[PDB]
C-alpha cells in the first residue's frame, strides 16, 4: 500500500491524493 | 513537486498537507 | 492521561500515535 | 466532529480512539 | 490540492515537502 | 512575503513551489 | 492504544501528549 | 531506559505514563 | 541565535534540540 | 515558568538550557 | 548546546529554530 | 554539505548558524 511504498520505496504527492476524501 | 521518502508520522503529515479540509484515510498494512 | 487542545497537524499526529497499525480516518467535515 | 471536540474544546486520548479503524 | 493556513515551523515543513532535493529559501523579511 | 501569503492568508502547494531553489 | 516504535524527538512528542500539563522528565542514557 | 526501549524495541503509552510528573 | 515564541509541543521539541543527551524536565506548573 | 517565558513572551535558546538536566 | 544527528525534516526544524526571523537557505546536495 | 554532515555524521547548532540569512 501507499503506507508501505512511501516508506519502503518512494512516492509522490500526486499519489497521496488518492487517499483524500 | 518531487518524490519523497516518507515513514511513520512523517507520512500522516504529508497526507494532512495534501488533503487538508477534505480529510483522509490512513490505512497501513498489518 | 490528560485532556489537551489538539489542532491541525498536531491532531493527526496524536491520531497516528493512538491508532498506530490500526490506522485511522481524519474527517473534518463530519 | 473530531475538530470541534479536540481543537475547539479539549479531548482525551481515549476519545481519539473512536477514530481508529 | 487544497489551500491551507501555514505558520511557523509548519510552513518550513511544507516547503521541505514540496521542494525536497531542490532545496528552498525561507525569507520572512522579504 | 511567503508568511503574509501562507500564514496571514492561505496559500496552495503550488504557491510554495515559488520558494524552491 | 497500541505499541509504538519511538525514536528521537518522536518520543518527546509522545511524552508531551501523554503527560500534558502534568509535565515530564526526559532522561536518556549517555 | 524507556528512551532506549521505545527506540531499540517497542513501548506502550501506559509505560510512558511512568515518566509524567 | 534569535528569540522566538515557543508553545506546546514546539517548546518540548526545542528543549530536545538544545538539551540532547543531557535530557530535560518540562514542568508547566513551576 | 518556562511556558510564561517562552510561549507568553519570547525566549532564547540559551534560556532553554536552564531546563536541561 | 550539544551535537545532534539531524536528518530529513528534522534538520529544517533545527534551522528554523536557530535562524528564526533571519530566515535561512536549505541547500542539500543532489 | 551541512545537510549531509548533520545526517551522515553529526553537527552542532553553531554550525547551523552559518546557513542563516
Ligand atoms: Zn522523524
Ligand atoms: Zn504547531
Amino acid at each position: 500500500g501507499i503506507v508501505e511504498q512511501c516508506c519502503a520505496s518512494v512516492c509522490s504527492l500526486y499519489q497521496l491524493e488518492n487517499y483524500c476524501n | 513537486f518531487v518524490n519523497q521518502h516518507l515513514c511513520g508520522s512523517h507520512l500522516v503529515e504529508a497526507l494532512y498537507l495534501v488533503c487538508g479540509e477534505r480529510g483522509f484515510f490512513y490505512t497501513p498494512k498489518a
